[PDB]
């Protein structure tokens, strides 16, 4: 997050994190008490053995245990279709063995519905444990900035990606710069608000740097694939 | 003399803001400042008191808060030419031709803008060597002028991808901030620094090509065989200076014989019949 502030202790209880090696590498969202949406690109190969991984909630401050006071993932399942080189489909599930009871600053965000009708230049905020500038260290403190949101068609001009963005994908930020998260954000709860409810619509698997002109904030879009993620439901019971 | 200007010219309109033409006749200033230009077919509008308009912001700015005024007039088309030419030093400096335009067609910009004396459109071509997407042209800028900043970028697995700055053009970019020309407008008696400069046809020497300047436009000024200019006259100074008109009373009345009348001939009064009589013992001082 480049160009933010402090995010105060408000009502923002859809940001999981997920560390693994006591050491923290990437975020996600939850929607229901029994399952954690986060990026595909980290459950690699190298990355198996989902038996030795623990979410943290609720945490601002990434500083209050040490290997221990966790959630242990049951089952990860990423997608069938993605593929490691144009980046699609970058959507992953796990699955916790504690009942998680809704409790103070515990709740999740619903599932965007279909046929929505969003506004094209949407406004929608960020957030997440990356650099603070650039190539920096994590953030010690939890930090949110406001972004908007741009036309595919307009993403995929030959001097921004030239033609690199998948119907499948999305594009946010400013043009300008000087606004966007840098390594480490992965995941990444992107929510906006309707009918006085917050909606996410976002997940961020990838991106050309951060606060660079020209380079804005690419994001997955989960309404093509939220039928799917019912499907994994089907394998729920 | 007000009447004689007004009769020589093919007066079509006057007025004058915050002076009244009454008070014209017999009065002094210390200076009178006068500009003139031609009258596009296109803009008539905009020559109106106070319009944020292309001409206000790049052409010339008319004040408001002085006492001015605006004439508008006709001259035949027999044996009249446009002087077209571009003040900005900047834009001739990479090699500005001449705009190559039609006669009896005046050329208005439309945005006007502006740059640092630490400016080239030019790259390093040590640095363009390595892209392969986007590579823009690139030539030995002068010194004292960097070169235009590239910076060669990643996205997913394209190595040599390289991006610079004004894209695609200066009038309509995707980050004005990381461009260093600058949209200006024009001061009271300031004109424009020069135009746009496409970098991505520039580039021996850095040579722009001509076509690569936007910002411009050509109109015709024929109306009724005849071309409309615009002047403006602005009076420095009021009841006051060593400027002044022979609009009052003295306005070379016609002399008469056989009634006496007042005398003021060469600081001198008095009264007296006149009569006409043939003399010759008169000199040039005399």
């Amino acid at each position: 997050i480049v160009g933010g502030e402090s995010a105060l202790p408000g009502a923002w209880p859809w940001q999981v994190s997920l560390h693994v090696q006591n050491v923290h590498v990437c975020g996600g969202s939850i929607i229901t008490p029994e399952w954690i949406v986060t990026a595909a690109h980290c459950v690699e190969k190298p990355l198996n053995n989902p038996w030795h991984w623990t979410a943290f909630a609720g945490i601002l401050r990434q500083s209050f245990m040490f290997y221990g006071a966790g959630y242990q993932v049951e089952k990860v399942i990423s997608h069938p279709n993605y593929d490691s080189k144009t980046k699609n489909n970058d959507i992953a599930l796990m699955k916790l063995q504690k009942p998680l009871t809704f409790n103070d600053l515990v709740k999740p965000v619903c599932l965007p519905n279909p046929g929505m009708m969003l506004q094209p230049e949407q406004l929608c905020w960020i957030s997440g444990w990356g650099a603070t500038e650039e190539k920096g260290k994590t953030s010690e403190v939890l930090n949110a900035a406001k972004v908007l949101l741009i036309e595919t068609q307009r993403c995929n001009s030959r001097y921004v990606y030239d033609n690199l963005i998948t119907p499948a994908m999305i594009c946010a930020g400013f043009l300008q710069g000087n606004v966007d998260s840098c390594q480490g954000d992965s995941g990444g709860p992107l929510v906006t608000s309707k009918n006085n409810i917050w909606w996410l619509i976002g997940d961020t698997s990838w991106g050309s740097g951060c606060a660079k002109a020209y380079r804005p904030g690419v994001y997955g879009n989960v309404m093509v694939f939220t039928d799917w993620i019912y499907r994994q439901m089907r394998a729920d019971g | 003399n007000l009447s004689t200007l007004l009769r020589l010219v093919h007066v079509d309109s006057f007025s004058c803001n915050n002076l009244d033409k009454s008070k014209i006749f017999g009065s002094c200033f210390n200076s009178i400042t006068v500009d003139k230009f031609a009258i596009p077919n296109r803009r008539r509008d905009d020559l109106q008191l106070g319009s944020s308009g292309f001409l206000q912001s790049s052409n010339y700015k008319i004040d408001i808060s002085s006492s001015s005024c605006q004439l508008y007039y006709s001259l035949p088309l027999v044996n009249v030419t446009i002087n077209n030419f571009n003040p900005s030093s900047w834009n001739r400096r990479y090699g500005f031709g001449s705009f190559n335009l039609s006669s009896y067609d005046v050329v208005y910009s439309d945005h006007c803008f502006s740059v640092n004396s630490d400016f080239c459109p030019c790259a390093d071509p040590s640095v363009v060597n390595s892209c392969a997407k986007s590579k823009p042209p690139s030539a030995i800028c002068p010194a004292g002028t960097k070169y235009r900043h590239c910076d060669l970028d990643t996205t997913l697995y394209v190595k040599n991808w390289c991006r610079c700055s004004c894209l695609p053009d200066p009038i309509s970019t995707y980050s004005p901030n990381t461009c260093p020309q600058k949209k200006v407008v024009v001061g009271i008696g300031e004109h424009c620094p020069g135009l746009g400069i496409n970098e991505e046809k520039c580039g021996s020497s850095c040579f722009c090509s001509p076509d690569a300047f936007l910002g411009w436009s050509f109109d015709s000024c024929i109306s009724n065989n005849r071309c409309n200019i615009f002047s403006n006259f602005i009076f420095n100074g009021i009841n006051s200076g060593t400027t002044c008109s022979n609009d009052l009373l003295y306005s070379n009345t016609e002399i008469s014989t056989g009634v006496c009348v007042n005398y003021d001939l060469y600081g001198i009064t008095g009264q007296g019949i006149f009569k006409e009589v043939s003399a010759a013992y008169y000199n040039n001082w005399q």
